[PDB]
Formats: C-alpha cells, sequence, structure tokens
RNA sequence: AGCUCGUGUCGUGAGAUGUUGGGUUAAGUCCCGCAACGAGCGCAACCCUUGUCUCAUGUUGCCAGCACGUUAUGGUGGGGACUCGUGAGAGACUGCCGGGGUCAACUCGGAGGAAGGUGGGGAUGACGUCAAGUCAUCAUGCCCCUUAUGUCCAGGGCUUCACACAUGCUACAAUGGCCGGUACAAAGGGCUGCGAUGCCGUGAGGUGGAGCGAAUCCUUUCAAAGCCGGUCUCAGUUCGGAUCGGGGUCUGCAACUCGACCCCGUGAAGUCGGAGUCGCUAGUAAUCGCAGAUCAGCAACGCUGCGGUGAAUACGUUCCCG
C-alpha cells in the first residue's frame, strides 16, 4: 500500500543479517540457483510445517542449511520417512549432498514471519480476519520480550472485491528510527478468489546490536 | 535448455553461426539479455537479494 | 601516488580485511602507516527491472559500496610475501592503480 | 622542530617554520613553478603581508592532493598556525583578515537524479 | 539570507599592486567563469593603457569615472492597490556601484574594438571624459527617474 | 493560575471536586496524616496544592452571582463566549 | 507538516473538544493557557560523509635528522615528534554572560572554539488522492491458442521519413584558433582482461612480452581550464565541424540497411536568436576533463560519482504558481 521501505532490506548490513552469506567468483550464479531451487522444493513442506527463516551457507563444494521450524513434529516425523525423504529429494534435485540441520526457534509469536504465516493460515481457514489479527497481536504482545507490533492484511479481505487494508497496530512501531531492531514479515496468501498480502512488524526492543 | 544442449552450446559449437545467449541458470536460448547472461526471473531475484553485480530498482 | 585505488562490495567486508591485514602485519612485526581522512563515493547503478512501462518508480536504489585505503612505503620481501600469501575475505575486488 | 598541519577540501600539507630567507620549496618544484596563476602567490603571501615577514622566515612545505587554489589555502592555513604557535602577539593581525580557521566551505555530496549538486534537470512546460 | 536578513560582506584584502576594493570588485565581476588570472591580466593591461593615454593615477581615474557614472536613482516596479507604479526609491552605495560596474562591463563587451584590453581602456576613458555608452545609460536612467518621480510617497 | 471553562456549564464535576476538596480540608483538622500510605499522601498533597492554586472563586460565592469582570478577552475567548451565553452582564 | 486514535465532556442524530487564542522555530518542537486527560503515524535525535584534537601501530605512503644512489622515481637501510582511510574517546549541549521574552518556551550579541544556536550535505517518503505504473521480473482469479498465437532456423524491422514536440553536444568567434615548452586533484576498469620499453608507422595500429584474484603494469613517476614563446588581424575566416569522395584501423564468421576510430580533400547552416520558457542562495551557478554500470564491438554527446579554476544579487513578500 505505502512506499515504506523494507527495514530488513535496508539494514541487511547494519542491524539485520543476510540469509545467503557466501562469496564465489563466477560460481555465485550456480550458488544462488541451488539456493532458490532448495527454497522452491521446501516451500510447500516447510510452509505446512511452519517456517521462520532458512539460512543457507556455502562450503567447499557442499551446503549448510539451517531451517527455523516453529512446530517440530510435522516435518520431523518418523526417522526415514519425512526428514530423510526431503533430504534425498533435495540431494537428487541438486548436484551435491545435503547435511540438513534444523534449528528450533525460542518463541513462534516473537518471529514476524511466523506470525504472518499463522494469520494467513487463519484467514484461509474461513475465520474472521479481524479476530485473527487481534488474537495474533495478543499472542505476540503477551510479553515475548517485545515492545511493539503492527499487523496488516491487505488485498481482497473477506473474499470481497475491494482491496481493504486494515491497519492494526499496538505499542510503539517507529519506522524512521534506525536503533529499532524491528523484525519484518512479508507473506502472500492464496485464496479461491485471488492473492492477499500480509505485512507484519515486530519491534522487540531498543537494542543497539553494534 | 537442458544439460546436453547447454554443454553443446556453451563450448565451441558445430557452426559458428550458433552464437545465441544460452543462459546458464535456466538454459533458455532466448528471452535472456546478454547484458548479464541471465533470465529476467533469476536476474531480479538476485537483484532483490543483493547478489547480482549491481542491479536494483525504484528509489527517487 | 600509490596504495591504493580499490573498491569493495561490503563495508563490513572491507573493514574486516583492513583489520586482518593490520593484525597479520603487526604479528609479523614489521610496521604500520598513518591513516588519512578520505570519503567514499556512490557507485553507478540505475538499472530497471522490466522492459515494460516502468518509467515511474524508475531510477535506482543505491548499492552502498564503502571503500577504505591504507598506504605503505619502504618495501620488504618478507612483508610482500606475508601480504600476498592469502586473502581471508576474498570478496573485496581490489584493483591496482 | 615545530611542525603543523593544514587541510583543505581534498588536500593536506605539513610545514616546518624556521628562520632564514623567504622561500617556498615544494615537493620537487619551486615557488614560481608551483604558483603560475600569480593570484595564489598573493593568497599565500597574505599571511606574510599582514605581518611583514615574507623574506624573514622560511617555508619548507610538503603537500598532497587538491589543486592550485587548494594548495594555496592549505599553505596559508599552515603558515597561520605556525605564526600562532610562534608569535602569539601577531595572532590578531592574522585573524583580522579571515585566517586561522579552515573555511568550512567544501565540496558537498552530489544528489541522485540530478545533473550536478543543487541543479535540477531542465524541463519545458506542457 | 532572503527574507532572513542582510549578508556578511566578504573581508577581502586590498589589491596588492593597486589596493582598491572597487578594483577587486570589478575584477570579480568581469571574471569569466574561473578565468581569474586572465581577467587580472586583462584589467592590468587596460589600466596600463589608460595610464599611457591620460598620464595620471589609474585608480584615481577609475574612481572618478565610477563616481561620475554612479546612478543616484534607479526605478523599480511595485503593485499598490492593483495598479503597477514605477516608483523611484533611493539606492544604496553598494547597489549603485554594482550597477555601474555591470553597465561598464556590458558596454565594454559591446564596444567594437581590436582587443578586450583596448575595449575596456576606451570604455574607462569615455566614462572618465563623460562621453560614453555608460554615461548615456546613466542619463537615460536619470531621465526615467525624474519622469516617474510623480509617484513617490510610500517608502514601504 | 488556570481558569476552568466549565464552572458555569458543567458544574457537576466542578461541584464534585469542590466537595471532595472541602472534605479533605475538614479531615485535615483531625490529624490523620501518618495513618495513610506515603504514595497516597504525596498524591493528596499534590492534588491539594494544584487545587489551592487553581481555585479561588468557588470557595467563597457558592451562590452563582450575576456579575463578572473579565480581562484579556483576546486569549479568554472561551470565557467571554460563556459569559455571553450565560448572561449579558459582563465587564471586559 | 500534518494525519490520527482510547476514554471523557455536549448534542435525538451527522458531529463539537482534543487539532480552538499567544510567544518561536523547519516542525501539531516547547510552554502560558485551554472540560480535557495520554498515546501513535509524524519532527529532531538515533545512521552516513567533511570539518579540530587524543590514545592503541608507525606496513611496497613521507623523509624531516643520518646515510647508500645516479635521473624516468625514497630507487635502497635508519628514522613517530609529522595528514590517525581500523576502533574508541574529546569537541555543540544555548556550555556561560547581557539585552530580552511572562524572568515559562524561545530570539539577538558577546567569550573560548573548526564549526553556536537541527555546523555544511544526504539516507530517513505518515494516513491517503491521481480506480497512479506493472498480469513482458515473478505469482495471480477469469477468458482464449494447442498440429496453434509453443519452439528453432536464413533475411528484414525496431536505426525507415515531405514534418512536429522533448532532452543533451557542437558552436556562432580575439577571455579566440593552431604549433612548441610546462603543475597539482579524488575516483578504478583488470584472469581468456589490463598490457609500459622496443621495431615501423601522419594514425587507428601489425610484432609482442617484464608485471597482475591484487601497487613493480596503461588509466603515465596522473589530465583539461591553468603559465611562457611564435603566428592569424577581428572575416563566413587558421572559428564551427556536418554531408560527400579517396587511403585504413579495433571486435567478432558476417559493420551500406550493420558501431566506433584515423589520414587527405570537399567547407553548408551558424554573425548569441523573436512570441514563449527553464536551472541556480557558497564551493552554488559557470566552466574543464577523469572514471564507471553492460558489450569480444560500439550509437553513450546520455545517466551516475569525482574533483581543477571558481563569480554578482539577496529592498521585500505588494506580486505569477504551489
Ligand atoms: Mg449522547
Ligand atoms: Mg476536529
Ligand atoms: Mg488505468
Ligand atoms: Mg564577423
Amino acid at each position: 500500500m505505502g512506499q515504506k521501505i523494507n527495514p530488513h532490506g535496508f539494514r541487511l548490513g547494519i542491524t539485520t543479517e543476510w540469509k545467503s552469506r557466501w562469496y564465489a567468483d563466477k560460481q555465485y550464479k550456480d550458488y544462488v540457483k541451488e539456493d532458490v531451487a532448495i527454497r522452491k522444493l521446501l516451500a510447500t513442506g516447510l510452509e505446512r510445517a511452519g517456517i521462520a527463516d532458512v539460512e543457507i551457507e556455502r562450503t567447499r563444494d557442499r551446503v549448510r542449511v539451517d531451517i527455523h521450524t516453529a512446530r517440530p513434529g510435522i516435518v520431523i516425523g518418523r526417522r526415514g520417512t519425512e526428514a530423510d525423504r526431503i533430504r534425498a529429494d533435495l540431494e537428487k534435485l541438486t548436484g551435491k549432498q545435503v547435511q540438513l540441520n534444523i534449528l528450533e526457534v525460542k518463541n513462534p509469536e516473537s518471529q514476524a514471519q511466523l506470525v504472518a504465516q499463522g494469520v494467513a493460515e487463519q484467514l484461509s481457514n474461513r475465520v474472521a480476519f479481524r479476530r485473527a489479527m487481534r488474537k495474533a497481536i495478543q499472542s505476540a504482545m503477551r510479553q515475548p520480550n517485545v515492545k511493539g507490533i503492527r499487523v496488516q492484511c491487505s488485498g481482497r479481505l473477506g473474499g470481497a472485491e475491494m482491496s481493504r487494508s486494515e491497519f492494526y497496530r499496538e505499542g510503539r512501531v517507529p519506522l524512521h528510527t534506525l536503533r529499532a531492531d524491528i523484525d519484518y514479515g512479508l507473506y502472500e496468501a492464496k485464496t479461491t478468489f485471488g492473492r492477499i498480502g500480509v505485512k507484519v512488524w515486530i519491534y522487540k526492543g531498543d537494542i543497539v546490536g553494534g | 535448455a537442458k544439460k546436453a544442449l547447454v554443454h553443446k552450446a556453451n563450448k565451441k559449437p558445430k557452426f559458428a553461426v550458433r552464437a545465441y545467449t544460452r543462459c546458464n541458470k535456466c538454459g533458455r536460448p532466448h528471452s535472456v539479455y546478454r547484458k548479464f547472461g541471465l533470465c529476467r526471473i533469476c536476474l531480479r531475484e538476485m537483484a532483490h537479494a543483493g547478489e547480482l553485480p549491481g542491479v536494483q530498482k525504484s528509489s527517487w | 601516488k600509490i596504495r591504493i585505488r580499490l573498491k569493495a562490495y561490503d563495508h563490513e567486508a572491507i573493514d574486516a580485511s583492513a583489520r586482518k591485514i593490520v593484525e597479520t602485519v603487526t604479528r609479523t612485526g614489521a610496521s604500520v602507516v598513518g591513516p588519512v581522512p578520505l570519503p567514499t563515493e556512490k557507485n553507478v547503478y540505475c538499472v530497471i527491472r522490466s522492459p515494460h512501462k516502468y518509467k515511474d518508480s524508475r531510477e535506482h536504489f543505491e548499492m552502498r559500496t564503502h571503500k577504505r585505503l591504507i598506504d605503505i612505503l619502504d618495501p620488504t620481501p618478507k612483508t610482500v610475501d606475508a601480504l600476498m600469501r592469502i586473502d581471508l575475505p576474498a570478496s573485496v575486488d581490489v584493483n591496482i592503480q | 622542530p615545530i611542525q603543523t598541519v593544514g587541510r583543505r577540501k581534498e588536500a593536506v600539507v605539513r610545514v616546518r617554520l624556521v628562520p632564514g630567507t623567504g622561500q617556498f620549496n615544494l615537493d620537487g618544484r619551486t615557488l614560481e613553478n608551483y604558483f603560475p596563476n600569480k593570484v595564489h602567490q598573493q593568497l599565500i603571501k597574505a599571511p606574510l603581508v599582514t605581518v611583514d615577514r615574507v623574506d624573514q622566515f622560511d617555508i619548507y612545505a610538503h603537500l598532497d592532493g587538491g589543486g592550485p587554489s587548494g594548495q594555496a589555502g592549505a599553505l596559508r592555513l599552515a603558515i597561520a598556525r605556525a605564526l600562532i604557535l610562534v608569535q602569539p602577539e601577531d595572532r590578531p593581525a592574522l585573524k583580522k583578515a579571515g585566517f586561522l580557521t579552515r573555511d568550512p566551505r567544501a565540496i558537498e555530496r552530489k544528489k541522485y537524479g540530478l545533473k550536478k549538486a543543487r541543479k535540477a534537470p531542465q524541463y519545458s512546460k506542457r | 539570507m532572503p527574507r532572513k536578513g542582510p549578508a556578511p560582506k566578504r573581508p577581502l584584502v586590498n589589491d596588492p599592486v593597486y589596493g582598491s576594493q572597487l578594483v577587486t570588485q570589478l575584477v570579480n565581476k568581469v571574471l569569466l567563469e574561473g578565468k581569474k588570472s586572465l581577467a587580472e591580466r586583462i584589467v592590468y593591461g587596460a589600466l596600463e593603457q589608460a595610464r599611457e593615454k591620460t598620464g595620471t593615477d589609474p585608480v584615481v581615474t577609475l574612481k572618478r569615472a565610477l563616481d561620475n557614472v554612479k546612478p543616484a536613482l534607479e526605478v523599480r516596479s511595485r503593485r499598490v492597490g492593483g495598479a503597477t507604479y514605477q516608483v523611484p526609491v533611493e539606492v544604496r552605495p553598494d547597489r549603485s556601484t554594482t550597477l555601474a560596474l555591470r553597465w561598464l562591463v556590458n558596454f565594454s563587451r559591446q564596444r567594437r574594438e581590436k582587443t578586450m584590453v583596448e575595449r575596456l581602456a576606451n570604455e574607462i576613458l569615455d566614462a572618465s571624459n563623460g562621453l560614453g555608452a555608460s554615461v548615456k545609460r546613466r542619463e537615460d536612467t536619470h531621465k526615467m527617474a525624474e519622469a516617474n518621480r510623480a509617484f513617490a510617497h510610500y517608502r514601504w | 493560575q488556570r481558569w476552568l471553562g466549565g464552572m458555569l456549564t458543567n458544574f457537576s464535576t466542578v461541584h464534585k471536586r469542590l466537595q471532595r476538596l472541602k472534605e479533605l480540608e475538614a479531615m485535615e483538622q483531625t490529624g490523620g496524616f501518618e495513618g495513610r500510605t506515603k504514595k497516597e499522601i504525596l498524591m493528596l498533597t499534590r492534588e491539594k496544592n494544584k487545587l489551592e492554586r487553581s481555585l479561588g472563586g468557588i470557595r467563597d460565592m457558592q451562590k452563582v452571582p450575576s456579575a463578572v469582570w473579565v480581562v484579556d478577552t483576546n486569549k479568554e475567548h472561551i470565557a467571554v463566549g460563556e459569559a455571553r451565553k450565560l448572561g449579558i452582564p459582563v465587564i471586559a
């Protein structure tokens, strides 16, 4: 809706980190190719399982993936049926092995991406988007080491035709302040009528992080 | 745009007249700009991720 | 003049490279130089994303490329080898002037 | 020995004030070979013209960066600082002319989408 | 500055070979986008020619010409009550000197002679003698001010 | 200090505050100072000071007089308006 | 610089207060008040570059004091007291005084100071209008094509043209043109790319290699405007360079339709431009060139950064537009 710049995309080298931290001469192309291929492969699985961030690093001809799952148990089921299955799928789709190592998050309500995934799933489950956003804000403000939140679900809300963008906020969510350490989440929900956008902001605290 | 065609068109081709782009990421022979040797999709993906050598979009 | 007109892709990367160079040369025990103040520039990147009618929201989004320099004099082959043995970051595309 | 520093937009200079005969030995070039514009001569003499010590003190400067006018201003600032450190009583005689301080006026950072700094593109009405 | 207050006058040092703030201002005005030394040499040659022609002090002759061509009244245009009036207002010394120097340099560039040095020398000589384009423009401005004097009662 | 622009239009809360302040001032005669929490005593003291500073008219008349002497009608625009809406008599 | 919100207060109700009156700035920044109390999106600061100094260290920069050297260069040892490109700290916080101002915010002057009253300049783009730009970055509900509108190939086109509009370069001449001799700037393009000395060339350049994942190498131990000497004698010309013909070059297999560059001749418009209109407040305009984004080969005079030399005005908001 607005022209506000992505805080993560702006502070990718000041406050926030990078999801792809590697370097290669003439091979960065193939590196990012394999990265986006793995991302597209894990999209459906880790979305049905709950995903926050997929940090991929490149080593001497091998890979180092770190996926931040929210609900462990769906993707990690029986040892040799789901995890090893997806590992073998990634390996046979790429030209190398995969030493997959999952890392569990500390609080799903504290991560912006997870809150966006949850609110989008709620909206797609044929529920009141207003109540869904309210409960998500309550969960994310129930003292998860946070100080502010701002949730927005744009697009064709309620399966209507008008692009209603409900602006819901709570606490302190400054965008012009650099010393914010604000987490951002951008999600695209698919419905039977079209697409919907979910923009979330979680101002955890005023930590410098220098 | 498969591995065989990519390997056949990247090295010395049979006839010199075959000097098309033959991108390395997607492999499509056309619809790719030789300015960067990449198809628009991955080109802009890397541009937004901050990986391609110097491509960006609106700020003014 | 000499040493140097180079360029890097990341401020963190280039400052870490300068720091590790200073550390390795000081561990070899040779010497240091006198830094001087000089700013950086803004690279040339105003590329479009689509050949369509995107001529609103068009110009650019600056790619911050901060660069630092460290001058040196009185060559010594030992320092030459200690500096040319390896480069930890390898992402700073140094160019000789 | 006493030594000071002078700075400019993109230039630096280091001098060592000592007594003797007035001269300016630059880095490999002499006074007339380094200041051919005939205005930079007067500019760098102004610090030594307000107080008549042109042919009384020496100037052995070493500079780097900038152009003719920048080097002239840097050498003037260096001579001003040297006179401040040597003869405090003559400090007002140099401050009255607009010396002893580096002019904050310098080259700014050019803006984007424009031709030059503080210059919008020309466009005709429609 | 604009709508804030006046500007601080540059404490420029007097010219070393002439020592005249008016001469330095004329040099800064005739300066052609960075041609500092060139303009200095041009004005020096013009003053030397004027000296060789007259036989007196170049600075004194230039000051006399400036005082003789100084416009004592410059017309303006102000809308008061939905009606334009060209009311003449008292000009200041600095503004009058600047306008005089502007007219002088303009008429010197307009003069058709061999070189710019000779053009400026002849312009200065004509301004000092009282028969020149600068003096003609000064007289025209004075006549316009005397004709428009009918409307001067505001002093706003 | 501060003129309340509600004394003559919203006298409900004004009279409530007046009665509360009168009750507090009357209880102060008893001597129940140290028998209360420190934070509450401080809040009291502060409110009583603010009142005593901003209240000098409602403690004497209590009879809605029919005359007012106003000053500086430029800044006291609400006061002159209330006076005109509650009666023509006003000396400005 | 405004946009707002929870409660309260008045009105049957749309709605009124908060945002209404003053001091002052860039601010709805503050305070006096003010039936309102607090907060959010805002502003400033937080962030980046420059300006002064200090510490941890004195690198293929500098050489002051010592020496070793011959010119195309601190080229080679020894030297922190010299500009602190890596980290931090100090320094601007109206810090203090006076005229003030409501002795509340805030204004001017002065002392130290590099900057004195958000230091000079940017990143930082709120709720929303233009049913704003994008279904050819990508996804995208719906319709449509499928022996096709999917895909390749050889040629042509997007570069065409009797015209009009927009943005830039060349200039229109003596602050000039040509020839010879001369000084400092920051910024790097480099691995199938840069490429110095030489051979011969009017010149692109045919020979080519010391040297480079980063100061031994071009972009020179760095240019143009800038300074000295000779000439042109103020004119459609030694100004201007386009069309055109002849002699060639850089790339790649392929340059009239299909780049650029060099040598010779050819020598047109242009004599600073009407009606209208654009940009500029100090390192700004002006003027000069350097470098780069992609290319094996360029339409690149364009777009971005850089600095060389560097001006005049600032009664004032009556007035054109917001
Ligand atoms: Mg009601
Ligand atoms: Mg209102
Ligand atoms: Mg439309
Ligand atoms: Mg003529």
